[PDB]
């Protein structure tokens, strides 16, 4: 969760939001994912970065 | 318009402000206590009066 616990404002416009960057093994390879709880961000790719 | 946009961001800042300060006001008290001890002020009120 996020820190701290400080109480909401309703004048205040600033909004935290939680995002999930997630590699996994797949059968295939690694792929790279980029979600929320709500939707993804960027879809399921195979990941951009090279290994050895 | 221009008046409208100038309001909001002097809200926003004082709403930032505001935020830095009550957030933080255990982590504060706790930083004046440690400086007081630092400083010979060691005794809190009640207990010196007692």
């Amino acid at each position: 969760d996020d820190k701290p616990k400080h109480r909401l404002w309703a004048d205040y416009r600033r909004r935290r939001v939680r995002i999930c960057e997630e590699y996994y093994l797949d059968g295939e390879g690694w792929k790279f994912c980029m979600f929320t709880k709500a939707g993804f961000i960027v879809p399921p790719m195979p990941s951009p970065y090279i290994g050895e | 318009s221009q008046e409208d946009y100038t309001l909001e961001a002097l809200t926003a800042a004082v709403r930032r402000f505001e935020e830095s300060e009550d957030a933080t006001t255990e982590a504060r008290a706790a930083a004046e206590r440690d400086r007081d001890y630092y400083d010979e002020k060691q005794w809190t009120a009640a207990e010196k009066a007692a």
